[PDB]
């Protein structure tokens, strides 16, 4: 699955 | 999806009160909650495989006006709006992603939400 990348968490 | 359906029966109640000015309230503050405000834009993200995976999109924005226009008969109904939410998340995105994460500590405080809600009455 491609996903959504981070998201700086 | 829809934020009214003339087929579906809808009222107020106090509990959908509570999720308005409680539940929805509480999470929209939270700096996790941003990527679930609006419906998951797969074009924006280029995220192709989207739709492909999930087929009953939700998103807090449309959960917010459902509840304004007294599309829900139930808080339960509304509760189930939050998980499809939730768990459209987990299916689509991969388990180590951020967004599981954000997700994770939203539904929580969910959760903990529901737990205090108010007797039907």
């Amino acid at each position: 699955v491609i996903g959504k990348g981070g998201k700086n968490i | 999806p829809e934020v009214s359906n003339p087929s579906k029966p809808g009222r107020k109640t106090n509990q959908l009160q509570y999720m308005q000015n409680v539940v929805v309230k509480t999470l929209w503050k939270h700096q996790f909650a941003w990527p679930f405000y609006q419906p998951v834009d797969a074009i924006k993200l280029n995220l192709p495989d989207y739709h492909k995976i999930i087929k009953n999109p939700m998103d807090m924005g449309t959960i917010k006006k459902r509840l304004e226009n007294n599309y829900y008969w139930s808080a339960s109904e509304c509760m189930q709006d939050f998980n499809t939410m939730f768990t459209n998340c987990y299916i689509y995105n991969k388990p180590t992603d951020d967004i599981v994460l954000m997700a994770q500590a939203l539904e929580k405080i969910f959760l903990q939400k529901v737990a205090q809600m108010p007797q039907e009455e």
